[PDB]
RNA sequence: CCGCACAAGCGGUGGAGCAUGUGGUUUAAUUCGAUGCAACGCGAAGAACCUUACCUGGUCUUGACAUCCACGGAAGUUUUCAGAGAUGAGAAUGUGCCUUCGGGAACCGUGAGACAGGUGCUGCAUGGCUGUCGUCAGCUCGUGUUGUGAAAUGUUGGGUUAAGUCCCGCAACGAGCGCAACCCUUAUCCUUUGUUGCCAGCGGUCCGGCCGGGAACUCAAAGGAGACUGCCAGUGAUAAACUGGAGGAAGGUGGGGAUGACGUCAAGUCAUCAUGGCCCUUACGACCAGGGCUACACACGUGCUACAAUGGCGCAUACAAAGAGAAGCGACCUCGCGAGAGCAAGCGGACCUCAUAAAGUGCGUCGUAGUCCGGAUUGGAGUCUGCAACUCGACUCCAUGAAGUCGGAAUCGCUAGUAAUCGUGGAUCAGAAUGCCACGGUGAAUACGUUCCCGG
């Protein structure tokens, strides 16, 4: 991408729940392709999110999304001449795409013996602001505001 | 493995050689170059030498030896570590 | 063309006092308001003797190649060549457009090929792109050599436009001999114009004027 | 900086096969061992009749061999009596009943193979070959080519380090597939060694597919 | 009560040639030809090393398209298989004539 | 009257039976639904009738071997879009900037020589 | 190769050809079921007596133009390498580099 | 539990539990199940003395646990006493059904040495 | 100014087990070449014998292979003994054909030398072929002009492009080899075409396009159309171009191939072949048997399968493409738990067969564990192929169930149908794929940028 600026192709929304983000979110979960099984597990996810966390489930969804996304980054370049944390900001898209890289990881470390059930166990977590993914942002608030002195 | 329907391999000098030792009685170790024939009841009480790569090795055929191949008592090749 | 008939046109006109050439004192009548102001007493039967040679030289079957590379009067130039038969450039002059002849009758075959072969046919053949890049090069090339496509050898005389302008034309005739017919202004260097004509160059009426009269000479050389 | 050769990838789309029979896998291996042992015993044997192209194609019942070479009379011999005792030994050599038949080449410095063998020989002569292929390359374009190209590689003029050169003229557009490039190889034995000889010939663009 | 034309060749331009013969030869009889029916060409590949040693990366991959077409007539006189019996064609091709 | 789906897609294979009057989907001689275990088949086939408003105005009968269940699916809507524009003629425009008439060319990549798969290079070691 | 080698090859095809009957008589005595358990028996002894290169394992395809072992192209019957020159010079009929 | 066995089944499907037994796999193990007519999902609990008794005859019929580790045990010992080449491998402790032991012979070979 | 160069990402490698290559060491020999990028699943598209060149031993000397001269024999077939076989030793049987009667053809043997033979040496003597820089955009010439000349110009500058691509400026103008494009394939529509492919509308059906019947649709493959920055708007010297829009199956060289300038590295190959020159010739040549290439303290590279509930297992149930086939593919039926066997259909193949795709889907199961994860390793017993599976094959079955619980530093690959995953086929081949070459299924994330990294 030197000479043209390419980001993510243009994503069809999930036909069920006529949305894209979500359509983004399973391009998230996805492995090796298996779109089916993923979408299984979102499925299986937002329900006991909405019956055990609240209702408005595809609501709920972004409530807490909103409660893990971070709104401070770091780029470290050598825009200085070497390596210095420096505090930046990121437009949104690339906000909310790393919030879900994070709160799925965060999904994959609970066990919680089924895997909708780690999904939404954490969704949920985050959706009162006490969670996994929500630590860590947290922390990428302490990280990318811990060595502001020079950028 | 050899199919059973096709049965144990032996060849057939081999065969001449150790029916001609029996009835001969007891006689010189023959000598072979056959690895592949197996080992019969007929071949028990005997010795014989088969041409390992090197030089030819005696092995004095038991029974529990039998169905066995010549070839598993003429170890090939020789190693002692480093 | 008489005195008045410049006069009218402008033909005095020159350039800036600020911008002129040593040589060029003589034809010069003065200056008006910081201008260089050119001398008709002059320049009228100067243009009158360079009409007799381009009217001989037309009338023993003169080729003749009018040059100007104005932006403002290439149309005019080459319309001047129409109107009398003659070759013309009226674009950029490109570096051994005389000297280097051969070069230009290669590129003169090549855009002759392009056409006979647009009528002959085979364009079906070739791929649309090809043909079309075909037609595209048969069109530049027409653009370019419009004018000496026909011209067939080296010209007998030259008519120029603003001598300095075109000086790399007027550098290749003198090597080759080819006689120089040109509108000369007052910041031009007069040495290379065997019938030098000392007169605007830019103003399109003075250069119609120009084109016209001389037009109508070689017509009439042609005639006998 | 290796090329690709300039006749396989002109096949089918301005370059015909030289064998035009089918068959299928049963008889396709030993049907080209055939052919190919007929080429090379007549490529020993017409060596003197300036041979360039040798063509089998097999009729279901016969084969026929074609020869395009630029001394006729040499092959016909008297009474084709040597071209028929050809179609002998190429009839048994083929174990098929043959036919052989002959079309001449009329610019014979005009096609790759001929001046090929040419330029070989003469090297053989022990001339020198950048003379050697100046005139070849003359010849070729003053006669009505558009590009000639000679390149002879290997132990040149006995040298004892081998300086591989090459000469170029007219035009030779080696990435135009539609381009009509006759090219061919040959090789000399000199006693110093063996030294390659490679010709293209470009006649110009042909345009409408093979037909 | 049928006469099955079967053709393959190595290049659409003779096998369409032949076709094109052998129909007309048909209506020379009066025949009741099939308008020749293309099938599925097949092609052989074959991939293949060029550097005689050590360069097993560098490759090349040739190919045998047989063409192949159908003809039929489904009136079988003999004034049809006598002129089926007077064809001349090509070596590149091969016929398989089947009452 | 007539108006047929008939879809092949990266050499699929389906046939379809669209008609006015009623509408409902029979898969294969199976019902729809049975048929196509993920549901995003059924939506992706629904979705240019359900965009039109005409679901309960003309049913389809289809019956798919060739191809796998996102290829199929995929080629019976371009089908489907293909018979509608062949019925009214009017929804042209809505159902392109749907972007149905797009008939993507997407296919696999000839696996080329000396890569483990086409566009994937054998990991080569520097060190 | 070493032109013993090609000799070895065709003496080996003349072996393994001849005997062809035999090889595969005694084949169906060894394989079918119902032999007399020593006609089997008398039948592989008698097998294996045969001249061991009549076997057409034993043969090995060869390059017929050069002789060599590895490469080889049952559908011409060449090494991987005469083939390509036979190609491009335009022997094999209808053959040409595939681009797809 | 006990079961004729030094080892005890754990509380797992019936197939599981009795895998459990050495020399047993799975089709041995349903094979003494059907053999007993028992279902398979059955624990080794909820299953009274009334089926243990049928299990351990079934299964007494498969020589297993000392007997069968005394006769594989044999069968490498006489291997190796008789001299055979495959027995020397086993003395030696390298793999025996001709691997590799230019590499990653490591199973049998154990762990690793400069 | 460029590049999956970095960043942005996804997936790895580096840990484990195993497969494969290499180096080391051992050995009787462990054949030979390949050595940074650009050698190390490389020559090899396939070492049980064979292959095979390497060792041990058994042998042969105009010779295994070729031409010549002779001298004799039909050619052969079948068969005995010794031998491990090479080989010898035979005995019978046949003892023929064109012949104008001599012979010739025919082979076969003996002799005779001329000679064959060499994977012996030199890729720093060579041809050929190939890698590499690099599909990088460059490389040059004619002519012209300039200069006394060596030369320069063109080819630089201003823009712009994937591009020395284009445009203007420009004593250069033109060209050539490149680039591009003509070629293949792919995406849309038109031609006949209906067979073995198709089945819309018709009639029947046993419900099977199966069968009348259809020629529409899918196809099949021939021929064609089609996209051109063409259209509109913007931007820009109005230049080129660029941005956007329209339309359109397709938009800005649509996608992917093939296509590799001048040259660079005495790059690689004398063991494909060819070949200068040297070197062997009762042997460095020739034949046979067995052995090795498969060797264990190791090390390195490449891979495969894993470590698990996005999972495993059962049950049902789906869901492709591209191929191959006649010493072949081999149906159905029976038999066998199976690997298989018997029988034998059909098919040289749009027909028959390989051959029922797997992931998927539905249900149940397992509850996070070295587990129902993993499958190494061993034990036992089989199967097929092949003279022959000891060294040293593939496969089944039973039983066994290692290490392994995501892997240091480091490092790799990837910009879309890609990655990642899932299967399918093929070449080679008696048999012997985790390699190679193809085929489809499912199908992402991310790219602010050029600061840097490396390379150009
Ligand atoms: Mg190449
Ligand atoms: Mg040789
Ligand atoms: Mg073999
Ligand atoms: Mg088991
Ligand atoms: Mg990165
Ligand atoms: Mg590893
Ligand atoms: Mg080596
Ligand atoms: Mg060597
Ligand atoms: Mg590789
Ligand atoms: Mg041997
Ligand atoms: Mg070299
Ligand atoms: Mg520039
Ligand atoms: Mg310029
Ligand atoms: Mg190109
Ligand atoms: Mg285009
Ligand atoms: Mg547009
Ligand atoms: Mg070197
Ligand atoms: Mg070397
Ligand atoms: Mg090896
Ligand atoms: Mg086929
Ligand atoms: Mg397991
Ligand atoms: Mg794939
Ligand atoms: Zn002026």
């Amino acid at each position: 991408p030197r000479r043209r600026v390419i980001g993510q192709r243009k994503i069809l929304p999930d036909p069920k729940f006529g949305s894209e983000l979500l359509a983004k979110f399973v391009n998230i979960l996805m492995v090796d392709g298996k779109k089916s099984t993923a979408e299984s597990i979102v499925y299986s996810a937002l329900e006991t999110l909405a019956q055990r966390s609240g209702k408005s489930e595809l609501e709920a969804f972004e409530v807490a999304l909103e409660n893990v996304r971070p709104t401070v980054e770091v780029k470290s370049r050598r825009v200085g001449g070497s390596t210095y944390q420096v505090p930046v900001e990121v437009r949104p898209v690339r906000r909310n795409a790393l919030a879900m890289r994070w709160i799925v990881e965060a999904a994959r470390k609970r066990g919680d013996k089924s895997m909708a059930l780690r999904l939404a166990n954490e969704l949920s977590d985050a959706a009162e602001n006490k969670g996994t993914a929500v630590k860590k942002r947290e922390d990428v608030h302490r990280m990318a505001e811990a060595n502001k002195a020079f950028a | 493995p050899r199919s059973l329907k096709k049965g144990p391999f032996i060849d057939l000098h081999l065969l001449k050689k150790v029916e001609k030792a029996v009835e001969s009685g007891d006689k010189k170790p023959l000598r072979t170059w056959s690895r592949r024939s197996t080992i019969f009841p007929n071949m028990i009480g005997l010795t014989i030498a088969v041409h390992n790569g090197r030089q030819h090795v005696p092995v004095f055929v038991t029974d529990e030896m039998v169905g066995h191949k010549l070839g598993e008592f003429a170890p090939t090749r020789t190693y002692r570590g480093h | 063309v008489s005195m008045r008939d410049m006069l009218k046109a402008g033909v005095h006109f020159g350039h800036q006092t600020r911008y002129w050439n040593p040589k060029m004192k003589p034809f010069i009548f003065g200056a008006r308001n910081k201008v260089h102001i050119i001398n008709l007493e002059k320049t009228v039967p100067m243009f009158n003797e360079a009409l007799a040679e381009l009217n001989k030289i037309a009338s023993r079957k003169g080729k003749i190649l009018f040059v100007g590379t104005k932006r403002a009067a290439s149309e005019a130039v080459k319309d001047a060549a129409l109107s009398c038969d003659q070759f013309f450039v009226n674009h950029r002059w490109l570096g051994g457009m005389l000297t280097n002849w051969k070069t230009v009758r290669q590129s003169i075959k090549r855009l002759k090929d392009l056409e006979t072969q647009s009528q002959d046919g085979t364009f079906d053949k070739l791929t649309k792109k090809e043909a079309l890049m075909r037609t595209r090069e048969l069109e530049k090339l027409e653009n370019s050599l419009g004018g000496i496509k026909d011209m067939g050898g080296l010209p007998d005389a030259l008519f120029v436009i603003d001598a300095d302008h075109e000086h790399i034309a007027i550098k290749e005739a003198n090597n080759l001999g080819i006689p120089v017919f040109a509108i000369v202004d007052t910041n031009s260097d007069p040495d290379g114009v065997d019938f030098v004509i000392p007169g605007n160059d830019d103003a399109i009426r003075a250069v119609t004027l120009y084109l016209g009269a001389v037009a109508a000479t070689v017509r009439e050389g042609r005639s006998q | 900086g290796q090329k690709v050769h300039p006749n396989g990838i002109r096949l089918g789309i301005v370059k015909p096969w030289n064998s035009t029979w089918f068959a299928n896998t049963k008889e396709f291996a030993d049907n080209l061992d055939s052919d190919f042992k007929v080429r090379q015993y007549l490529t020993k044997e017409l060596a003197k009749a300036s041979v360039s192209r040798i063509v089998i194609e097999r009729p279901a019942k016969s084969i026929r061999v074609t020869i395009h070479t630029a001394r006729p009379g040499i092959v016909i011999g008297k009474k084709g009596e040597d071209v028929e005792k050809l179609r002998k030994v190429v009839a048994d050599i083929a174990g098929v009943p043959a036919q052989i038949n002959i079309a001449e080449v009329r610019k014979p410095e005009l096609d790759a193979k001929l001046v090929a063998d040419s330029i070989t020989s003469q090297l053989e002569r022990r001339v020198m070959f950048r003379r050697a292929m100046k005139r070849a390359v003359q010849n070729a374009m003053r006669l009505g080519a558009k590009g000639i190209k000679v390149e002879v590689s290997g132990r040149l003029g006995g040298a004892e380090i081998a300086r591989t050169e090459w000469y170029r003229e007219g035009r030779v557009p080696l990435h135009t597939l539609r381009a009509d490039i006759d090219y061919n190889t040959s090789e000399a034995h000199t006693t110093y060694g063996v030294i390659g000889v490679k010709v293209w010939i470009f006649k110009g663009e042909i345009l409408g597919g093979m037909a | 009560q049928r006469i099955r034309i079967r053709l393959k060749a190595f290049d659409h331009r003779l096998i369409d040639q032949a076709t094109a013969e052998i129909v007309e030869t048909a209506k020379r009889t009066g025949a009741q030809v099939r308008g020749p029916i293309p099938l599925p060409t097949r092609k052989e590949r074959f991939t293949v090393l060029i550097s005689p040693h050590v360069n097993k990366d560098a490759r090349d991959q040739y190919e045998i398209r047989t063409h192949l077409r159908l003809v039929d007539i489904v009136e079988p006189t003999e004034k049809t298989v006598d002129a089926l019996m007077r064809l001349d064609l090509a070596a590149g091709v091969d016929v398989q004539i089947s009452l | 009257n007539q108006y047929y789906g008939t879809g092949r897609r990266k050499s699929s294979a389906a046939r379809v039976f669209i008609k006015p009057g009623n509408g409902k989907i029979v898969i294969n001689q199976r019902s729809l639904e049975q048929y196509f275990g993920r549901e995003t088949a059924r939506m992706v086939v629904r979705q240019p009738l359900e965009l039109v408003d005409m679901v309960e105005k003309l049913d389809l009968y289809i019956t798919v071997k060739g191809g796998g269940i996102s290829g199929q699916a995929g080629a019976i809507r371009h089908g489907i879009t293909r018979a509608l524009m062949e019925y009214d003629e009017s929804l042209r425009s809505e159902l392109r900037k749907a972007g149905f008439v797009t008939r993507d060319a997407r296919q696999v990549e000839r696996k080329k020589v000396g890569l483990r798969k086409a566009r994937r290079r054998p990991q080569f070691s520097k060190r | 190769a070493k032109q013993s080698m090609k000799a070895r090859e065709v003496k080996r095809v003349a072996l393994a050809d001849k005997y062809f009957a035999k090889r595969a008589e005694l084949k169906a005595i060894i394989s079918d079921v119902n032999a007399s358990d020593e006609d089997r028996w008398n039948a592989v002894l008698k097998l294996q007596t045969l001249p061991r290169d009549s076997s057409p394992s034993r043969q090995r395809n060869r390059c017929r133009q050069t002789g060599r072992p590895h490469g080889f192209l049952r559908k011409f019957g060449l090494s991987r390498i005469k083939v390509r020159e036979a190609a491009m010079r335009g022997e094999i009929p209808g053959l040409k580099k595939a681009s797809w | 539990a006990r079961i004729a066995g030094i080892n005890i089944p754990d509380h797992k499907h019936a197939v599981i539990a009795l895998t459990s037994i050495y020399g047993v796999g799975k089709t041995r193990s349903k094979a003494i199940l059907a053999a007993a007519g028992i279902a398979e999902d059955v624990k080794i609990s909820e299953l009274s003395e009334g089926q243990i008794d049928t299990l351990r005859d079934e299964v007494a019929k498969f020589v297993v646990e000392g007997d069968l580790r005394r006769e594989i045990s044999m069968s490498i010992k006489r291997l190796m006493d008789l001299g055979c080449y495959r027995g020397l491998r086993h003395r030696r402790g390298l793999p025996v059904r001709g691997q590799r032991t230019k590499t990653n012979a490591r199973t049998r070979k154990g762990p690793r040495k400069p």
